[PDB]
């Protein structure tokens, strides 16, 4: 009986809630599932006179539990989202046999350890969502070789290096914002497919800009600030023909900020703030146009305000790294 | 003017307020069927 296994899978849940602050598993009593709050049926996906549960939405029900194994019996489920709970713990191994998981979305919990691999073994898996967790180590590069859409990680503790597989996601937004990667963005980076945003703030990346961001010719956010990268912007940044919000602040650029890059048709808001330039295009300069936000703080700008004094920026200015 | 991309740094956003349905389908139907979609890239429909 299908709607008992999910009845069983809900009450061993709802044992695991410790704290539910707005009472929200409070009418999750008797086998009428498909009434409990949060809890949303639908057709069988493959015969329209069946009832299954297929969605969960606990978002913002600040509830502190865990996921226990008995979840696993949730196997119509397709839509998961938990967002502002307080879920502790890890994913449960058993959520593979989920096999109809579209979008999961647990950002904003108390997940730890290592990345819920078990997302990997969903073949309809369209929407990742783990942001603000505790999730740590190594990112397992095959992420990106599933077809998501959507791949939030930013703010957790994960480390290590970018892997060299993301020039295989389809995913239209990836953020990595928040974290402790480290290492250099790969060259494969300019076969993304489909990529509209992509955010780095944050982290430990370091090297030069890998002259293939220029292919990325779809992408209207490009952040890559508070991060440790070198060298110069690569002229290739021309290509960026849809390019809205590009932010290159507090890193270690250095040399010009040409016209190439600032006269971009779509580019309203070109940060470029703490960094090492000692040159700018006259279209860069903020406050020179009422289209396009520009701003230069902190960089090795004569004629221009709250720049490196000259003492700290000669040192580096003067020793440009050669990106090879 | 909203990109998804940078309210995912906040954490309390999510892309849709309608419990239940999909965050590729946001919008008011007579039903509530969390398997229907229509969106194909979740930065176009977010805006």
């Amino acid at each position: 009986n299908r709607l008992k296994r999910a009845y069983i899978a809900l009450q061993a849940w709802k044992k695991a809630f410790y704290s539910d602050p707005f009472n929200t598993a409070a009418n999750w009593v008797g086998p009428d599932v498909c009434s409990y709050k949060g809890v949303f049926c639908a057709p069988a996906l493959d015969d329209p006179s069946v009832l299954v549960v297929a969605g969960i939405d606990l978002n913002h029900a600040d509830i502190f539990g865990y996921l226990p194994p008995e979840l696993g019996l949730l196997t119509d489920v397709a839509l998961f989202h938990v967002n502002s709970n307080r879920f502790c713990g890890v994913i449960p191994k058993s959520l593979s046999k989920l096999t109809l998981m579209y979008e999961f979305d647990v950002s904003n919990n108390r997940f730890v350890g290592p990345f819920p691999t078990v997302a990997l073994s969903w073949p309809s898996l369209k929407f990742l969502d783990i942001r603000y967790n505790d999730f740590e180590g190594k990112l397992p590069p095959e992420i990106f070789d599933k077809d998501l859409d959507a791949i939030f990680l930013n703010n957790n503790r994960f480390e290590s290096t970018i892997p060299e597989t993301i020039g295989k996601s389809t995913a239209s937004v990836v953020t990595f914002a928040h974290n402790k990667f480290s290492g250099c963005i790969p060259k494969t980076i300019g076969q993304m497919k489909n990529l509209n945003e992509i955010v780095f703030i944050g982290n430990n990346l370091s090297g030069c800009l890998p002259n293939e961001i220029g292919s990325l010719n779809n992408v209207t956010v490009f952040d890559a600030s508070s991060n440790g990268f070198v060298g110069s912007l690569p002229s290739t940044l021309s290509g960026l023909a849809n390019v809205e919000q590009m932010d290159f602040s507090y890193n270690k650029f250095t040399g010009f900020v040409t016209d190439n890059i600032c006269k971009l048709p779509k580019l309203s808001n070109f940060t470029f703030s703490y960094n090492f330039f000692n040159g700018e295009a006259q279209s860069c300069v903020p406050g020179s146009s009422q289209e396009k936000q520009f701003d230069d703080t902190s960089n090795c700008l004569q004629n221009r305000p709250n720049q490196k004094s000259a003492k700290e920026c000669l040192p580096v200015v003067s020793r440009p790294v050669d990106c090879s | 003017r909203r990109y998804i991309g940078y309210d995912a740094l906040k954490k309390n956003n999510v892309p849709c307020s309608r419990r239940g349905r999909s965050y590729y389908d946001c919008k008011k139907r007579r039903r509530n069927n969390p398997y229907r979609r229509g969106c194909s890239a979740i930065t176009h429909c977010y805006r």
